[PDB]
RNA sequence: GCGAUAACGAACGAGACCUUAACCUACUAAAUAGUGCUGCUAGCAUUUGCUGGUAUAGUCACUUCUUAGAGGGACUAUCGAUUUCAAGUCGAUGGAAGUUUGAGGCAAUAACAGGUCUGUGAUGCCCUUAGACGUUCUGGGCCGCACGCGCGCUACACUGACGGAGCCAGCGAGUAUAAGCCUUGGCCGAGAGGUCUGGGAAAUCUUGUGAAACUCCGUCGUGCUGGGGAUAGAGCAUUGUAAUUGUUGCUCUUCAACGAGGAAUUCCUAGUAAGCGCAAGUCAUCAGCUUGCGUUGAUUACGUCCCUGCCCUUUGUACACACCG
């Protein structure tokens, strides 16, 4: 059925991290963060026990709370290490499912590591051309 | 269209020269007619054949026609 | 009494109906039972090639095919009859083979 | 063997076979009823040889079709003159060739298609062109 | 189409069919020209052939980036080309036929 | 959002719908979409409940094209 | 005269079967459907996430139940629909073979369908009765 | 060694792995029913093979 | 090894084609008309018609022989497995493959293209052709190639019947 | 026709 | 073609022809097709019924469906009208078929300095032939990117995206001491994929290729938003001696252009266009490509010489390298 609110008008515009509208279903609400998509936010979701139907702002503490938490700590949640963007890390070798800016600043440091060893993906990522191989004769004029 | 050509035309022509008793008004009967008389080594040609000389034959009934 | 099946190939349909009505010829001078001839779909062997030996003009194909036809015959003999009733039939253009 | 008759039905490619043998009623498609096959709009198009001319053509007479080929609106196509077909047929060898020539006179009135199959097949693709008659993009320099 | 048919049956009293055949009679344009153009009195089925394909038309471009469905805005387009007020895409458009048409004698 | 509709009921919504929903000779969703100002799942889901309710009967049922009529 | 599975619509049919087995709660639904994807070429988990399980079960069962001696792959193939590629055009691709044997094997525990000769699964004895009663519920009403 | 170096690169699964039954040439080989003829020579032989034009 | 009758089939007609190719570059200088091979229990039979049957069977039959041996020890069959005979053509004239080795032949030679053309056409209608065609094409008499027709008689160029008569 | 194949030059 | 005639009789082309699609309950046979009956069975109902299952022995019957060979069938048949009453033409009735029944293969004479010497152990001549322009080995390039153009694919959303449910064709292809073919079932992993068996040299198994569009019931709700899926990082595999310049497959994350396209221009008349997949060729791996195949299936003509052209006659010409004169 439909809840009857009132003076309860969830209109909270500021949200986890990012200034997430409470407009939307919480599943592709918690996408607007940096380094959530639909799929890790339906499942962070599934196991922070939320109901996928209610807008942002219906939620509260407690669930920001654990949103927090599985979103930082992914492997206490039953979350499998298979689903998490940065596997096994080129520092120690661990799995982080890095959410915003420290995402930007993790890329930053790949591009470090290969201009520092003057690799041809490190340079073409200098230069700013395409590293993976794809034709630039023609559909590059972008 | 149907334009027939000058083979099928002028094999009527001789059919109704030479067998004109023989040959009737009905395009079954001509078939049948038309397949002993003549060795057409095809089954559309004989047909064609046949009934054009049925055409012609129920043209002659009314009054002699020029070229036969 | 054995179960003697007979099964002939060809490219040229003629061939193989005539050799086909010579065993059963043959198969009938003495009373060997015809559960066949049974007729296999045709296999079209479709091969597209482009006509020009190079590159230049209009897209045009060739369309060539090889046609097969198959045909399986159920003679149920002593084993001694359909050894002759196969190899006096040596009809060119049609290869036969003989498994029980 | 008491009472049967085999007739088909056929559109693009999809084939239905029937099987009308004496019966109570019971109108079938592959061992389901009229009622319900796999759509809810062209269920109609097999009501017709129905509603066209009443249930009590089929009071004693069962029905049995094999269906196999073809999409969905060729198949709902072809059971449905291959319907009409086996009610002519059964009428013709067993109940009346003056019904038969009833029933006919009102399918041909309605639809020649329940008892004139439609004789229409895809024309081949002709190479130098994505269809039979469409034909790949022009380019003057 | 048959939400169609059920959507205007609850907006008309009328018999929708009717709604429909009298829509389809009168989003028919009478004087339009070919080459200026020599303004040219059209043919029945034209006519017809045109109501229909305006309407279509008009259904399916007020159907893009709209909420309102597809059965809807052809339901609007019906009862607007139905009454013969110049509310529907097709009775506009017969007015500009025969108003271009007119100057074109 | 040139579109700008309702996201969540309040008393006034329920007041307005109440008094308004059994004055339309026809509602689909995009109706009370219309004039109303309202979202979608809202439409979707208060036609539910007034379906529940003697104020609208549906007339066909369609996973993509809801049809009521008035009450009477 | 009684009523079976082939008398009734698919969609309240497998709804019925599928919500009377979650009452039970006797099959072992995984645990890993709450992370899992239906297929590889899908982009999103089913939506009714708590009880799709019971769901897929319902119509693998019903789909044996109308066939006999089908396997993972079939299933599989059956499951499978058109992967989004992108920029390139679409394609068919198998669904997931994990999902389909654990809920196979699943119902193969509940008795529901049996290990058939030289290769696939019938359905049991007992689920024949269990599919046909559960189906004459719902045409009564 | 000279011998250990010559033709020593593995000419399986390729181009240089396959050629023209007549010509030897490795381009536009047609392989079906192993046929193992470049196209061309596949349309000099074709008749006497018993590939015919019908459609 | 196992062929399917699909391969079986392909592979037959490729070695008929491979074994036509063999008899017209070791029997030109002989006429060869062609050849056709009867598939048997164990000898498929190989005639090979020529229009001097003296240029095979030279010298008691020595030519045969070892074109048995040849063609055995190629393609790997049984030396009992094969048998190779030659029948002389019936009608030279009514042949093309005898007709176009003659005129290369005396194109070798040194005689003139008209004459060696006409000779063809008048060879082949006293043979009894309803019709005959030769055409010459290259750098006929200068260094600007040119295509010269000679014909007599009828001929028919569409149609399955050409490749009936 | 292929930039009339040159001379080559040597290193060694 | 009817005809006209300084011609008459001919020949090639056209048409015939061949392949294929459509019709046959009318012959012939199907244990590699099917329908029944009859056994042995199961769920419902107990009326002997409704749904199915199994029996290549039941020493069952048959050929509507399917297969393929022998044929038949359209000839514009009948009828009503116009036409030198002539060749034809327009409508009806009959019919599976009434545009040449639909669709194709084949296809004259004369030519082009059209393409191919890079298909060819097809070739003349010129060049080169041992520090080789022969051949072979390692590595790279053909993918390089201020930029211009052609064939395309995916899109710009609600006639829509997803999520479950319904699960409907047709053309084909397939190997065994492989260096391995189609691959079913069983079992693991989310998936990619791995492994143990089994069938198939094939109307027998893969395969009813349960294809995809499409139908239903739900979530979304007009926005660059769950539209669109570039670019980029991490990870898991597969083929291969070798994946870096990501081969390709899968998972998470990053979420770019693009809101229907200017002057211009291409294709198309019915089971056609458009949509949608599927198979086969290339193939160790790789299909946004071609060659075919089917599924869904339209709007608009059924005319004209305005444009682009083509055919025939008359006429003019200072053109013949032929008006790009
Ligand atoms: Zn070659």
């Amino acid at each position: 059925l439909v809840v009857q609110e009132q003076g309860s008008f969830q209109h909270i515009l500021r949200l986890l991290n990012t200034n997430i509208d409470g407009r939307i279903k919480i599943m592709y609400a918690l996408t607007k963060i940096r380094g959530v998509g639909r799929r890790y936010a339906n499942l962070v979701c599934k196991k922070a026990d939320v109901e996928l139907t209610k807008r942002a702002g219906e939620l509260t503490q407690e669930e920001l709370e654990r949103i927090v938490t599985i979103m930082q700590n992914p492997t206490n949640y039953k979350i499998p290490a298979w689903f998490l963007n940065r596997q096994k890390d080129q520092v120690d070798g661990k799995d982080y499912h890095v959410l915003a800016n420290n995402l930007e600043s993790k890329l930053r440091d790949d591009l470090e590591r290969l201009k520092k060893i003057r690799s041809h993906r490190g340079i073409r990522h200098f230069w700013g051309l395409k590293v993976r191989g794809q034709h630039t004769k023609t559909t590059s004029r972008g | 269209g149907r334009v027939r050509t000058k083979t099928v035309k002028r094999a009527s022509k001789v059919l109704i020269e030479r067998f004109y008793p023989k040959l009737t008004l009905d395009f079954e009967t001509n078939k049948r007619l038309t397949s002993e008389i003549a060795v057409i080594q095809s089954k559309r040609l004989r047909n064609k054949i046949a009934g054009y000389t049925t055409h012609l034959m129920k043209r002659i009934q009314k009054g002699p026609v020029r070229g036969i | 009494i054995h179960k003697i099946r007979i099964t002939l190939t060809s490219t040229k349909v003629k061939q193989l109906e005539n050799v086909s009505a010579n065993i059963i010829r043959n198969a009938a001078q003495y009373n060997i039972v015809k559960k066949g001839p049974v007729r296999m779909p045709t296999k079209v062997l479709k091969i597209t090639t482009r006509k020009t030996p190079n590159g230049e003009g209009s897209k045009t194909w060739d369309a060539y095919e090889m046609r097969i036809h198959k045909r399986v015959i159920d003679l149920q003999a002593p084993a001694s009859t359909v050894k002759r009733i196969t190899q006096i039939t040596i009809e060119p253009g049609v290869d036969v083979e003989v498994t029980i | 063997s008491t009472q049967s008759v085999q007739t088909f039905g056929k559109k693009k490619t999809a084939t239905a076979v029937a099987h009308v043998k004496a019966g109570k009623g019971l109108i079938k498609i592959n061992g389901s009823p009229i009622t319900l096959v796999q759509p809810e709009i062209l269920r109609f198009k097999v009501y017709e040889p129905l509603t066209l001319v009443g249930l009590d053509k089929f009071q004693g007479i069962d029905i049995r079709v094999k269906v196999t080929g073809g999409g969905h609106v060729s198949q709902v196509y072809a059971i449905r003159q291959a319907i009409a077909k086996g009610l002519v047929a059964y009428h013709q060898k067993y109940v009346d060739e003056a019904s038969k020539n009833e029933l006919k006179k009102i399918f041909a009135s309605y639809d020649k298609t329940l008892l004139v199959a439609d004789s229409r097949r895809m024309e081949p693709k002709k190479f130098g062109g994505r269809g039979a008659r469409a034909r790949f993009q022009k380019s003057y320099r | 189409v048959k939400h169609a048919l059920e959507i205007i049956h609850v907006l008309t009293e009328q018999n929708p069919i009717q709604v429909v055949v009298d829509a389809i009679v009168n989003s028919g344009a009478r004087e339009d020209s070919t080459r200026r153009r020599q303004a040219v009195d059209v043919s029945p089925l034209r006519r017809v052939n045109q109501a229909i394909a305006l309407l279509t038309i008009g259904a399916r471009e007020a159907s893009f980036r709209n909420i309102k469905t597809i059965a809807e805005c052809l339901a609007e387009e019906l009862i607007n080309a139905a009454k013969g007020s110049s509310t529907s895409y097709a009775i506009k458009k017969k007015d500009e036929l025969e108003r271009v048409a007119k100057s074109n004698r | 959002d040139k579109a700008q509709h309702i996201v969540i009921l309040d008393q006034e919504k329920y007041d307005r719908i109440l008094k308004d929903v059994p004055t339309y000779k026809y509602v689909s969703v995009s109706v009370l979409v219309d004039r109303l100002k309202i979202g979608g799942s809202l439409a979707r889901v208060a036609l539910r409940q007034l379906e529940e309710d003697g104020i609208i009967t549906p007339v066909l049922k369609h996973s993509k094209q809801a049809i009521y009529t008035r009450a009477q | 005269p009684g009523v079976s599975v082939r008398d009734v619509p698919a969609q309240d049919f497998i709804n019925a079967y599928a919500q009377f087995l979650q009452r039970q709660g006797k099959l072992e639904v995984p645990g890993y459907v709450d992370i899992v994807k239906t297929s590889a070429g899908n982009d999103l988990p089913p939506q009714e996430a708590e009880t799709w399980f019971y769901k897929r079960a319902a119509s693998i069962a019903r789909h044996i139940y109308l066939r006999k001696q089908v396997g993972v792959g079939a299933l599989n193939k059956l499951y499978g629909g058109a992967k989004n590629r992108g920029f390139r055009p679409h394609k068919h691709v198998d669904a997931s073979g994990s999902i389909n044997r654990k809920c196979v094997q699943a119902l193969q525990k509940i008795g529901v369908l049996e290990i058939s000769p030289k290769g696939g699964r019938r359905i049991s004895e007992n689920g024949q009765r269990d599919l046909d009663r559960i189906a004459a519920q719902t045409l009564e009403e | 060694a000279h011998e250990n170096v010559w033709f020593s690169h593995p000419r399986n699964f390729g181009k240089g792995s396959r050629q023209c039954r007549h010509c030897s040439s490795h381009s536009g080989l047609i392989r079906k029913y192993g046929l193992d003829l470049c196209r061309q020579c596949f349309r000099e032989k074709a008749a006497d093979i018993g590939f015919n034009k019908y459609r | 090894a196992i062929l399917s009758k699909k391969k079986k089939l392909v592979a037959d007609g490729v070695f008929y084609a491979e074994l036509n190719e063999f008899f017209t570059r070791e029997l030109a200088e002989q006429g060869y008309a062609g050849v056709e091979v009867r598939k048997t229990p164990s000898k498929l039979e190989v005639i090979v018609k020529a229009s001097n049957t003296q240029g095979v069977l030279g010298e008691q039959g020595r030519r045969i022989h070892e074109l048995t041996s040849l063609i055995v020890k190629r393609f790997k069959l049984s030396p009992e497995g094969i048998a190779i005979y030659a029948e002389r053509v019936e009608e030279r004239g009514l042949s093309a493959a005898v007709q176009a080795e003659a005129l290369k032949a005396k194109l070798l030679s040194g005689l003139p293209i008209r004459r060696a053309a006409y000779g063809v056409l008048r060879f082949a209608m006293g043979a009894g052709a309803k019709g005959v065609e030769v055409v010459i094409s290259g750098k006929l008499r200068a260094a600007r190639a040119k295509s010269q027709k000679y014909a007599d008689g009828f001929m028919i160029h569409s149609g399955q019947p050409t490749r009936d008569f | 026709g292929g930039k009339k194949r040159k001379k080559k030059v040597y290193t060694t």
